[PDB]
RNA sequence: GUGACUAUAGCAAGGAGGUCACACCUGUUCCCAUGCCGAACACAGAAGUUAAGCUCCUUAGCGUCGAUGGUAGUCGAACUUACGUUCCGCUAGAGUAGAACGUU
RNA sequence: CUGGGGCGGUCGCCUCCUAAAAGGUAACGGAGGCGCUCAAAGGUUCCCUCAGAAUGGUCAUUCAUAGAGUGUAA
RNA sequence: UUAUUGGAGGUAGAGCACUGUUUGGACUUCAGACAAACUCCGAAUGCCAAUUAAUUUAACUUGGGAGUCAGAACAUGGGUGAUAAGGUCCGUGUUCGAAAGGGAAACAGCCCAGACCACCAGCUAAGGUCCCAAAAUAUAUGUUAAGUGGAAAAGGAUGUGGCGUUGUGACACUGCGCCGAAAAUGUACCGGGGCUAAACAUAUUACCGAAGCUGUGGAUUGUCCUUUG
């Protein structure tokens, strides 16, 4: 769905995932958004899942940003192999999600239509998320 | 690249080894190098 | 399913080989590398593949070259 | 002759640096205690080990 | 901007060069003095032991100064 | 301006701050056109219903020791996870 | 003039300085020179000119140095699956230094 | 050698990362190269400074720590 | 081993100045992100030293003699695998190997602790004190009603307590609970009885508890001569 056009290497260790955020915890480009409270593994097929939900609840009345970006390639091997003799082939692109990362934002858009779209956007990510609204 | 030995034009000996080009420089070389037995510098070929 | 990597090359044992403040004789090594990350001090040259010697026996003190290169000199006992 | 130190606990288990730290200061055997003079030194021998000692 | 210019020659050839017999020429003057190379001293001065050509060329000027201080002792 | 710095003296530790926080206070640093530069602490309930009220980018008034230094509000931490300030910077003119 | 110095020296902006020093400036007669060019290099020189350079003073626009406090991160320890104590203590960022010290 | 053996691959040297800021460190872990070339692409002595843009019609100028070049990988 | 000072080095962290990847505008630039093979930066530790001080008593050399070259689990930093495996490969540590004793019901590697020998003596360690089964039906204050304690998620929900903000209603964080929760011989996921305190959270005491330590006697090795004891 979303990927990097090139990457220097296709095949990379897996990142931590243990730890909090560095970043894009603060509500910038919107109004509202969608703040982690688990750590995760979001991929790119299923971005495009909640940001189609999202896109369809405010009816096309409103603006969605997705803050994250699936960089990270995994790979896996075929169907039934043993262990060893290379390492496998792509398969997807991943983004490592830690606490307080806001994960997608809105404008244009009242608060209780925006709650109800962020709820809707979190049923189809593995991480349980908090509504936030910008900050101070 | 082929591999020569350089004889002596006075000293008879043969004690230096180069590595010159057979088609670069494709003719028998000159040197003016160190002949130990006779203790100077002198002309080297081959 | 083979793979076509495998291979490396040998480490070669590469850095810092006495400390500052220490007493050296004037022939020891003291700083292997692959180009200059440190520079040849007072008493102190560099050859070919650009390791640091201590050229007479004295005390080893690196110093700084500006605001960035570094410098190993030798100091008189 | 101050600070009267006490191994209250093994070194079994323990990593060895401290083992060594620990019979450095000259304990023997567990609740073998000694009495050494208070060093910055040896203040220092004592923060290595601050849970198998019990200095007074 | 030549004075911009031979210092930074001057600044090449005083990397492998000491007591220093510097000159400094001009448009029309030249000074010259031999100055130490550690405490930061100098000797002798005299205006209009290894030889620093100051960054300029070792020519005519410059040759004709340090080629009588050879028969100067 | 309403606010009673009680000041922080000494020096802290991991658990002066984690209990500190813990209660309903917040850590906070002066400095700024003063040759003070103080540690002190303020009551959260109490920063934050002067600066809901003194505006958003006003002047404050400090008592560390009774000693009101107008400050202003130069910076802040913060967790939007557990909803609430981590530690602020108080410049004073 | 010539060394040391971790841009706190710099980049910049204005404004002010004439041959007693520094140049630009005058020409190839030779010394010497341009893969062509007395441009540069260097040789013979005073005029004309600070305009420019350079130096001296002012500006905190960029550059650079930069505390405190807190946070992240851990050495170690003790419950256990990631919190709790104690010490070491960042990056970034706001307060600040700052338009150079310095021999022979 | 071999996540049983066969088949597939590899077997010696160089440079990275894995490698946990000294050095060393494994796997059929992740990327590549070598089995030369130079008589000037060596020594020395002198001089010189780049890449790309904007400007105009290889040439000229301003901008340009530095992004080029360094035989050949990193 | 420690204290102190000096040093080399680019990890965790973080940042976008380089190399790539990337979001939204403006029209190169503001704002925000990612990196094992990125670095303007940069710890904790560890490493090398002084001829420094303090505690301790090993260290090297030259000789004779070997054994070992199948390692395992646990914690931790990583690769691979699928953030599978009591998987496999490496850095650091511990124990087993070669280690008995106490606790984990039973259980090489988990927590405590290193057995010279005898004793119907005492003190503690992990862990515990209703009965099996040694010692608190201790103490002060609260929480939980599920037998939760004493196996598991997304998500649901006037369970219930704390605390703060709010216009009797509404909210953010929280403590403990409910549902989600289905397997084969027999209850069968507290060791059993049993428990509404004999479960939890915080703090005080007491005590039990090992082959640890102490007391006594004994036996062999040592080193100092108080007084060859």
């Amino acid at each position: 769905m979303l990927l990097p056009k090139r990457v220097k290497y296709r095949r990379q260790h897996r990142p931590k995932t243990t730890g909090r955020s560095k970043g894009g915890n603060y509500v910038t480009f919107g109004e509202f958004g969608l703040q982690a409270t688990t750590t995760s593994w979001i991929t790119s097929r299923q971005i495009e899942s909640a940001r189609i939900a999202m896109t369809r609840y405010m009816k096309r009345g409103g603006k969605v940003w997705i803050k994250i970006f699936p960089h990270t390639p995994y790979t896996k091997k075929p169907l039934e192999v043993r262990m060893g003799a290379g390492k496998g082939a792509v398969e997807g692109w991943i983004a490592v999600v830690k606490p307080g990362r806001i994960l997608f934002e809105v404008a244009g858009v009242s608060e209780e239509v925006a709650r109800e779209a962020l709820r809707l956007a979190s049923h189809k990510l593995p991480v349980k998320t908090k509504f936030v609204k910008r900050e101070e | 690249r082929v591999n020569v030995t350089l004889a002596c034009t006075e000293c008879g000996d043969r004690n230096y080894i180069t590595t010159k080009n057979k088609r670069n420089n494709p003719e028998r070389v000159e040197m003016k190098k160190f002949c130990s037995r006779e203790n100077k510098q002198t002309l080297h070929r081959e | 399913s083979s793979t076509k990597n495998g291979r490396d090359s040998e480490s070669k044992r590469l850095g810092a080989k006495r400390a500052d403040g220490q007493f050296v004789t004037g022939g020891s090594i003291l700083y292997r590398q692959r180009g200059t990350k440190i520079y040849p001090g007072e008493n102190v040259g560099r050859g070919g593949d650009d390791t640091l010697f201590a050229k007479i026996d004295g005390v080893v003190k690196f110093e700084r070259k500006g605001r960035d290169k570094k410098q190993v000199s030798v100091y008189a006992v | 002759a101050k600070l009267q130190i006490t191994l209250t606990r093994s070194v079994i288990g323990r990593p060895e640096t401290q083992r060594k730290t620990v019979e450095a200061l000259g304990l023997k055997k567990t609740n073998s205690s000694v009495v050494v003079e208070d060093n910055p030194a040896i203040r220092g021998q004592i923060n290595k080990v601050k849970h198998l000692v019990t200095v007074e | 901007d030549k004075n911009k210019v031979r210092l930074k020659r001057h600044a090449r050839v005083r990397t492998n060069l000491s007591p220093r017999l510097n000159v400094y020429r001009s448009n029309k003057h030249i000074y010259a003095q031999i100055i130490d190379d550690n405490k930061g001293v100098t000797l002798a001065q005299a205006s209009s032991i290894v030889f620093d050509r100051g960054g300029y060329l070792y020519h005519g000027r410059v040759k004709a100064l340090a080629e009588a201080a050879r028969e100067s002792g | 301006a309403s606010l009673k710095s009680i000041i922080r003296q000494g020096k802290q530790t991991r658990s002066d701050l984690k209990q500190l926080r813990k209660s309903g206070k917040v850590p906070a640093v002066v400095y700024g056109y003063g040759t003070k530069n103080v540690s002190v602490k303020v009551d959260e309930v109490e920063f934050i219903k002067v600066i809901r009220e003194v505006g958003r980018n006003g002047v404050i008034e400090l008592g560390v020791g009774s000693k009101t230094i107008k400050v202003m509000v130069a910076d802040y931490q913060f967790d939007p996870l557990k909803n609430q300030i981590t530690h602020i910077d108080f410049l004073a003119i």
